[PDB]
């Protein structure tokens, strides 16, 4: 009955900045390690970022390491993802999920997905 | 003190019927879970039938004797029975009366099923 | 429920796949996460083939009671987890072992409870499942595919196992004297001879706090004040790769001793991290397990650190006159 509905999309311009949020309910936030995933149009899902329970350990995709910053707030059960220096190639629907700190890149154990937020960047 | 007597065994052709008995002295079966055991010659023991007075008095049988063994208890005569039906030659063993979670055991009776 | 420590739930394909013995501590933690230890235990003892914890992992293992204080802390190790790490051994159940009533035993394949002597685990054979009593294995089409979900595993008690600092015999005998003075109305616990008694009642369920300082038998207490302390030793850190899985022996030893592996700040002061460049995907990274530390118990005057501190269900024979 895990229900993690996210928000933060829009049509930000090239080089813009947007902040996404994902509220997780029905599951212990402070123990799960959350991650953000993307979906380019007409393509499968890719791992983007992850964060440990304490918020001290994060990893990114190599192409997006230069800008993104994922931080978590255990008080209101939200996981965030700063989007700095956007590029036109970042147009994708961002899905917030959870489960495991190491076994995160492989997108095979992921039952179910959030509604997702559509983020599109115009040149 | 606690003594369980065991009786009711004997010889019987396959497909017969027989009823065992197990008197309990020093305590009441109305509030004690009871198990029936059997040890065929040359091999170890295993559960046969349980009357879990702690689970609402529900009877319960092993898959090997299910559909052929019936277990029930009446508190008036302080005895527990095991009605056996459609006995095959595989059931020739010595049957024990054992109180759950304790080492009180019966002396054992021989039930032989053969032609 | 708590989260996985390292790895998410397994997705098993071949039910006869061999379970290797990986030396890495983080690899052992990942195996614990995927309920590989319970699968290997069932294979070794109960003639079982396949895996438990399929698609669910360790997060959704059944507990008795459902509300468990130590379950919500992922880093706290259960007796089975301690078994996979070599701390203790979970024995195969014998005829004399007692199965506590109250838990829902229908459909379970494995369930363990901490006894007054050691730790006992019951397991059902392949293609079989425990009945409602918990005393019998019966045929079941559900546990036939060879892959079973985590709801088939039951763990009894609010147990937490940890590294133990050894204590001498005099302290143990003083603690036993305190326990026997504090429990004058108990004669037998799980068939192990407690204080002398000429009159034995029927065994009854008994919920009581206990510790496993480590000797002939456990110590059960009624009054106690348990404190938690964080030492941030090498056991409190688990090192993993970027997204693939846990690191091997060599990488783990490199990061945990040489101090050239980046991670979080706690690991940075405890051991030392790598700084400067950031393209270290191959290099391992280490974080701290989500546990409140190790329990120090202040019971019977002088205070001790137990091996396992828990609140489980045992069997007691009360005194009669």
């Amino acid at each position: 009955e895990v229900q993690l509905v996210e928000s933060g999309g829009g049509l930000v311009q090239a080089g813009g900045s947007l902040r996404l949020s994902c509220t997780a309910s029905g599951l212990t936030f402070s123990s799960y390690a959350m991650g953000w995933f993307r979906q380019a149009p007409g393509k499968e899902r890719e791992f983007v970022a992850a964060i440990s329970w304490s918020g001290g350990d994060t990893y990114y995709e190599d192409s997006v390491k230069g800008r993104f910053t994922i931080s978590r707030d255990n008080a209101a059960n939200t996981v965030y993802l700063q989007m700095n220096s956007l590029k036109p190639e970042d147009t994708a629907v961002y899905y917030c999920n959870s489960g495991g700190i190491a076994t995160m890149k492989l997108m095979d154990q992921y039952e179910y997905w959030g509604q997702g937020t559509q983020v599109t960047v115009s040149s | 003190e606690v003594q369980l007597v065991e009786s009711g065994g004997g010889l019987v052709q396959p497909g017969g019927s027989l009823r065992l008995s197990c008197a309990a002295s020093g305590f009441t079966i109305s509030n004690a879970d009871m198990r029936w055991y059997r040890q065929a010659p040359g091999k170890e023991r295993e559960l046969v039938a349980l009357l879990l007075s702690s689970l609402g008095g529900s009877t319960e049988y092993a898959d090997s004797v299910k559909g052929r063994f019936t277990m029930f208890r009446d508190n008036a005569r302080n005895t527990v029975y095991l009605q056996m039906d459609n006995l095959k030659a595989e059931d020739t063993a010595v049957y024990y009366c054992n109180v759950r979670w304790t080492d009180y055991w019966g002396q054992g009776t021989q039930v032989t099923v053969s032609s | 429920d708590s989260g996985p420590i390292i790895c998410a739930g397994p997705i098993h394909s071949n039910k006869s796949a061999d379970i290797p013995h990986l030396l890495g501590y983080s690899e052992k933690i990942c195996q614990i996460d995927r309920l590989i230890h319970v699968s290997s235990w069932l294979r070794n003892h109960s003639q079982f083939q396949g895996y438990v914890g399929q698609r669910g992992g360790r997060s959704q293992v059944s507990y008795y009671p459902a509300e468990n204080s130590y379950s919500r802390w992922s880093g706290l190790l259960s007796p089975c987890d301690a078994d996979w790490l070599g701390m203790l051994v979970v024995k195969k159940a014998k005829g004399s072992d007692m199965i506590v009533p109250g838990p829902s035993y229908k459909g379970k394949v494995f369930f363990e409870r901490p006894t007054f002597d050691g730790y006992v685990g019951w397991g059902c054979g392949s293609g079989k499942s425990r009945t409602e009593s918990g005393e019998l294995c019966s045929s079941d089409s559900g546990t036939s595919s060879g892959l079973l979900p985590s709801n088939r595993v039951l763990w009894i008690g609010d147990v937490a196992c940890q590294p133990m600092t050894p204590i001498p015999e005099e302290t143990f005998l003083e603690l036993k004297s305190f326990s026997q003075s504090e429990f004058p109305d108990i004669c037998k616990i799980d068939g192990i001879v407690f204080n002398q008694c000429e009159g034995e009642s029927l065994p009854q369920p008994f919920d009581v706090a206990w510790m496993d300082v480590g000797h002939s038998h456990k110590i059960i207490m009624r009054e106690h004040k348990t404190k938690w302390v964080q030492e941030s030793s090498s056991k409190d850190f688990v090192c993993y790769k970027e997204g693939t899985g846990p690191c091997s022996e060599s990488e783990e030893k490199t990061c945990k001793t040489s101090g050239s592996c980046r991670g979080d700040m706690q690991f940075c002061k405890v051991a030392g991290c790598e700084h400067g460049e950031e393209a270290s995907e191959a290099k391992c990274r280490c974080s701290l397990v989500h546990k409140p530390g190790e329990v120090v118990v202040s019971y019977g005057g002088m205070r001790v650190r137990p091996k396992c501190y828990g609140f489980s269900r045992m069997m007691a024979t009360l005194e009669v006159n």
